[PDB]
């Protein structure tokens, strides 16, 4: 029978879904998507979704180390006749996906505003997997702070630095340039490819002192 | 911040068409072996053979003008990371990697320095 | 009394006729280089290439019977000293040293695992 | 036999070897020149240790680099203006082939324990300012008391009793008997050559 | 009638022509033509022809970013068309700031200054690295040329962990050759020691 078209993997918060088109056939066809991920013992592919009727497939249980490229292929069957496979390009979760923003918290302590950057949902978990032994973690957080009418970034090493921990990150700031409405937003940057997480929505605060 | 070399690594990756299904077949050369070792010394007794390998590889490809800029770029970064920017280290390493294991004199000279050599490759630690 | 291997090392030494004036000519292959490095990690980034070399050498001499007992004897001791009697280590090492840098598929597979290999080259703090 | 030196032989003690060679007597007094070449030569040139000498020995101390690096010395003669072919010494290795002086022992007392101080042999104990795998690995401390001997190994390396200068080895005041007698030999890295066993420095009764 | 208040504008080396026009029941089109000094003969060049909007990206008419150009525009209503401050793209105005990065290696903070993204004089000669902390802005001169900290991509500048402060703040501008035009000063990028 005909061949699937425009195969595409996509990921968010680490769980990719294979997508593919198909022309409308007389009888409703089924599909089978198979995943093969680099570092295969031999050369066998894996059936992710066997003879499915839809046009998508959540391959979460084929995403090993989120840095190890995988290729998925799909086919159809109808009449009883199957077709040739459709090949996705090499996908790499960590290089090719996107991760939700971190969760920011601003507040106050005498002469300093405190900022809490809770690591994106995915990472904070107490691993079961569904971040030991994977270079796919956040290395630097970019805390931006907008005040009066000026802006300053703030690197933060989640590793070589003891502000962060398995849960959050800290960043104190001096009550600067007299007047307030400090506005905080932050993005995460990943190891190896250096892909940014989503930049959180601005969570401001206002100060009045003398 | 993207590391300068990934660009060039992926670039090479296209050239060799390593980004394609099949490549996934048959275990992994480095990646896994390098994963069984976390003690730095050991990581080094293996990374050494891995760098000498990429070193032969890029060598047998210096004729290929099309990927030269990529291959030099990767190389400097490997120097900066593995040889810790230590010009000697690189140069000593190099020397050792190029010794005709068949030059009939090179094999004598080496058979000579064996005992002295073997009297020191046993992990030493006192200072 | 001398470590089991020195005997066999000197034995080999005769076979190759390495104990003659001439051998002293032209610097030293290992001995000196290995002397510029005392930090164990580095000592290992060099000793690795030195063991792989003695490894090729003894290989291109297994076809010979007269020095076999010596060559196995030296080898075990090298295993016990360098690979710290760790059967894996030896086996991983071996694997790495035998990869056809020309097997057209081996070079793709390796160009694939480059970026990943480079992202663990440097030493870590939290492993 | 004719005009070439015979039975060349290097010999060393406490690290300073001397080349020795015979020669036939004859109505004429000949001179000699001993040349040393030590492994790890920049190019291929030999070195003149003693030139046009009349005797039959040569202290080559200033050609002994790292005491573990084999060297070969050759010698010749000159009869008026008729030099001869050279005589070749076999490969010599100071550390393998030499012999060394004993360590320096010190016994004393502390409450229930005799303390023993083994100062590494003179040669090693220097500081490297004045004139290597060649070091002491295990010191063999023998301790004699009443009529019974007992030895003790001691690893100068994997052990923190020794240091660049000495070594330590406490002892419990054993078998009702005092008058302990200590002596000690060193053993070397690679060839396992013992140093000279020091003379006894007994203690008490 | 005729287009009004024509205006070219450029940022990071790419100018767009802008012009007004009166409203009327009819939608007219427009054609912007660029002529840049050092023309072989004397012909203009069509940048955007029969366009409906009121702007024009002339990027492919910007030869040497120092060579003056003049652009003209017109309209067409149905079938009714209508009848020196030198200022170099590279020489004048402002090209964005470089790209700063800060990190750490024992006792020394490292600063990379990636140049703003052949053989011309229009390059960065000195990078002005400013470093702020507790109570002290403190500059640093970097000579992209006679100095081997810079290269075709970046520049370096280590710093000793100074005066028991906490937050250090780096910012930097590029200084152009010949004319000495500063680039845009980067937004601060602090750290926390």
């Amino acid at each position: 029978v005909p061949t699937p078209t425009n195969v595409t993997i996509e990921s968010y918060n680490m769980n990719p879904i294979v997508y593919w088109e198909y022309q409308i056939m007389p009888q409703v066809p089924v599909f089978t998507v198979e995943v093969k991920n680099y570092g295969v013992k031999n050369s066998e592919w894996i059936d992710a979704c066997i003879n499915i009727s839809h046009h998508y497939c959540n391959i979460s249980d084929h995403v090993g180390d989120p840095s190890n490229s995988l290729w998925v292929r799909v086919k159809a069957r109808v009449g009883q006749k199957e077709s040739a496979y459709a090949k996705s390009e090499e996908f790499a979760v960590c290089r090719d996906g996107k991760i939700g923003p971190p969760k920011l918290d601003i507040r106050k302590e005498e002469k300093q505003i405190m900022i809490d950057i809770f690591h994106p949902s995915v990472f904070v978990n107490g691993d079961e997997q569904e971040d030991p032994e994977t270079t796919c973690y956040i290395r630097v957080y970019n805390v931006y702070v907008r005040m009066n009418g000026s802006e300053i970034q703030y690197k933060i090493l989640t590793q070589k630095e003891d502000d962060c921990d398995e849960i959050q990150c800290q960043l104190a700031i001096p009550v600067s340039s007299l007047n307030s409405q400090y506005c905080v937003s932050a993005e995460g940057v990943l190891h190896v490819w250096g892909v940014t997480t989503e930049k959180s929505k601005e969570v401001c605060i206002t100060i009045f002192n003398s | 911040m993207q590391d300068p070399y990934v660009k060039e690594a992926e670039n090479l990756k296209k050239y060799f068409n390593a980004g394609h299904s099949d490549v996934a077949d048959n275990g992994t050369l480095f990646l896994g072996i390098l994963k069984n070792w976390k003690e730095e010394s050991d990581r080094k007794i293996m990374q050494s053979q891995i760098v000498s390998f990429y070193f032969k590889l890029f060598k047998n490809f210096k004729d290929d003008q099309s990927i030269q800029k990529s291959v030099e770029t990767i190389k400097e970064d490997m120097n900066v990371k593995f040889f810790n920017s230590n010009k000697k280290k690189r140069d000593d390493f190099e020397k050792l990697t190029n010794y005709s294991v068949t030059d009939l004199n090179v094999q004598r000279k080496a058979i000579h320095e064996l005992i002295q050599v073997m009297a020191e490759l046993s992990p030493a630690a006192k200072t």
